[PDB]
RNA sequence: UUAAUUGGAUUCAACGCCGGGAACCUCACCGGGGGCGACGGCAGGAUGAAGGCCAGGCUGAAGGUCUUGCCGGACGCGCCGAGAGGAGGUGCAUGGCCGCCGUCAGCUCGUACCGUGAGGCGUCCACUUAAGUGUGGUAACGAGCGAGACCCGCGCCCCCAGUUGCCAGUCCCUCCCGCUCGGGAGGGAGGCACUCUGGGGGGACUGCCGGCGAUAAGCCGGAGGAAGGGGCGGGCGACGGUAGGUCAGUAUGCCCCGAAACCCCCGGGCUACACGCGCGCUACAAUGGGCGGGACAAUGGGUGCCGACCCCGAAAGGGGGAGGUAAUCCCCUAAACCCGCCCUCAGUUCGGAUCGCGGGCUGCAACUCGCCCGCGUGAAGCUGGAAUCCCUAGUACCCGCGCGUCAUCAUCGCGC
């Protein structure tokens, strides 16, 4: 079968369980209270999910 | 709990605005807005063009439901489509107006000094703008061009001012645009008046 | 009677404070009681960031933070005034939830 | 470093020299005669133009206006 | 040094930095194996192309190939151009972002005047301020952005609120002690008194006295006050420069790879060790070590998860399992501190590196190279040369706790 040997596997834990929702990227993931981004799209999309910065 | 709710339903947004951004590229995308009502939900588009976003009579609009209903949550979209707000105060439709002139093939002070005689001339209290790429040359540069009043820092230009950002690929490489208008009705804290008898 | 038990709870400050009189006024102009909006404790989430791309530099940091404010009210049910509470229009920013015990 | 700021004096000497009977030279009275004179919002922006104010008259009615 | 020990950063402003606590993946690195050309044309194709399998060899293992013969029903990298894809080159081709001069006080404009001109004046002098912040004089008169104002917390008072928060004064019942006159502990009925949670207002202005300075800007001292002279701590970083860092977060032009430098899978490496250095943790003991008792917190988190309560085990842990989508149930009776007994100035009852054997948890997999427990062995170390770092008040020092990363593992980062 030539579709055995372009397919991944199905990993469940480690830094290769969960990828960026709008880059791609694995490593430095935010996972506090659900939401799945980089730390640097994070950075960038803030003030538009709601939040603010008071100090 | 209830913040696993709010911040869910607050990405979705995020998704659905970036992808329409990139795809309704010409026509000016103004943004969008997601009514949430029994039985299903509600979108709304104020793009710059209805004629091009719905379609050859409705042939695109079926497309776009059934891919923000099929990649995306939304599981009873109803899109319509309608006519922007005050498209001369609004700095992320004329960041891409400037980016689309510029790549068309005007040069890069043409641009800015009608977009900016546009703009003062529709009502603003001040505005302005900044290009930089490897514009003219092969080292790159920076310009700018203002024209009144406009606060950069404070508080009170973090909420009043309006400001966007765009691309324009060319052929020798990118070019970065960067607006910023203040809306006709500015009220600063310093400008105290005497209500009189 | 069986004393309804409503739960708003929202991000905008000043978008809550006029269901919240609706509510009131609601009750008021027909003939029941009710337990005025009890504050209850704000639940803020925090989110500590670096700031740079790289690694060079000097370390300075962000604190993105996102308040949700909730409130509890208590009424009885008159279905003269339990019907009244159904076309109040929420905003779309409010969440409302209602139980009776 | 308490030095009056420059907004304040340009528009405590105009509501000074447009109703010069309405000020006293008491605080508390000033302080409560400001806020519906003018259109100010703010709390201590009020408080520091009251205090000019009193300033002012005491400086100007007891003699040499500097 | 090695088959590989992948790269970027080198004074401030590189060295617990790239959120970099890497078993597989992450992965870019060494050994091996196998897949990938939308689209236009070429040899060929329903006498049947592309394309798929029970069993067996080769193989680390595999219809990946070959043996074996079954099937499927139209296309064709065996040929040419193109095209995906690229953690491949270039930060000295760019965009975006960020560090540093610097939270320093600067940077300009309109008109007029002075110079043939580059340019100047305003922006200079005198005193004052945290400040190009002010008050006076002046070929200058006015303005813009930065500073201040603006936003968020802390400390004091008042009004509105009373459940899932609190229980003082009343009212019943049960139970204990000097046997009860007195005192104490639980319940349940009722109430928002006090604390608390959080919406709205008040309060401080050099305002009031004395002295400097002109009598102006302003600066010292004293009251009354919960608070005093930006009230205390934070957020917000101007025009430009630094050919500073990042193409290895995303976007991106040019040049190379293009049956490979693209896409997957198994095993190794980043964890190697004569050595120089940066930041830390534990000690060199009495301003202490051990054993038994007694005291008092806050921030935060939980549905792929937090586990009260009961029972097995000496300990790690194991078998059951209420209540929780949250001011309700759980993490969660902190440590330095105090009282009583042993040690008595010793390489020791100080110090616990290094090693042997046995029991467990997470995991698809613990040798290379995970973490935890019990018994045993017991290294250097007796206060540190020239040099050099951080701190002005609930601050420095001393002691523990919570999130992040996370299937397990915190000498780290960010908060209490
Ligand atoms: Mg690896
Ligand atoms: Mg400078
Ligand atoms: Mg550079
Ligand atoms: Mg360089
Ligand atoms: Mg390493
Ligand atoms: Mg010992
Ligand atoms: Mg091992
Ligand atoms: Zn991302």
């Amino acid at each position: 079968a030539k579709a055995d040997y372009n397919k991944r596997k199905p990993r469940k834990f480690g830094k290769g369980a969960r990828r960026c929702i709008r880059c791609g990227q694995y490593g430095p993931i935010i996972r506090i209270h659900g939401l799945m981004l980089c730390r640097h799209c994070f950075r960038e999309v803030a003030p538009k999910l709601g939040f603010r910065k008071y100090e | 709990a209830i913040e696993r709710y709010f911040i869910r339903e607050a990405v979705k947004e995020m998704l659905i605005d970036e992808f329409l951004e990139k795809e309704l590229r010409r026509a000016g995308y103004g943004g969008l807005d997601i009514k949430k009502t029994p039985l299903g939900t509600k979108v709304i588009i104020f793009a710059a063009n209805p004629g091009y976003v719905i379609g050859r009579g409705g042939r695109r609009i079926r497309e776009l439901t059934r891919i923000l209903e099929r990649q995306f949550g939304l599981e009873n979209p109803q899109i319509d489509v309608q006519e922007i707000k005050n498209p001369y105060l609004n700095a992320k439709v004329q960041a891409v107006r400037i980016a689309q002139a510029l790549e068309r093939g005007i040069h890069f002070r043409r641009a800015a000094y009608a977009a900016m005689r546009a703009i003062m001339s529709n009502g603003a209290r001040g505005v302005e703008i900044r290009i930089s790429g490897k514009l003219t040359g092969e080292r790159a540069k920076s310009v700018r061009f203002y024209q009144g009043y406009l606060a950069k820092v404070g508080n009170p230009a973090e909420t009043l001012v309006s400001k966007g950002y765009a691309q324009a690929l060319l052929k020798l490489g990118v070019i970065g645009v960067k607006v910023a208008i203040m809306p006709p009705d500015a009220r600063l804290p310093d400008e105290i008046e005497i209500i009189e008898k | 009677m069986q004393k309804a038990r409503i739960k708003l709870a929202s991000t905008n400050v000043r978008s809550l404070e006029e269901v919240a009189n609706q509510i009131k006024q609601i009750a008021e102009r027909t003939g029941v009681r009710m337990s005025g909006p009890i504050p209850l404790p704000t639940k803020r989430i925090r989110i500590v960031t670096r700031k740079s791309p790289d690694g060079e530099g000097s370390a300075t940091f962000d604190r993105w933070e996102l308040r949700i404010h909730k409130r509890l009210i208590d009424i009885e049910a008159d279905e003269r005034a339990m019907r009244q509470i159904m076309r109040i229009r929420v905003p779309e920013d409010v969440t409302i939830e209602i139980e009776l015990i | 470093g308490k030095i009056r700021q420059g907004f304040i004096k340009r528009v405590a000497r105009e509501l000074f020299n447009k109703y010069p009977n309405e000020f006293t030279r008491d605080f508390e009275h000033n302080k409560k005669k400001v806020e519906e004179l003018t259109n100010v919002t703010s709390k201590k922006i009020r408080n520091r133009i009251a205090g000019y104010i009193t300033k002012l008259v005491r400086m100007k009615e007891e003699g040499k206006i500097l």
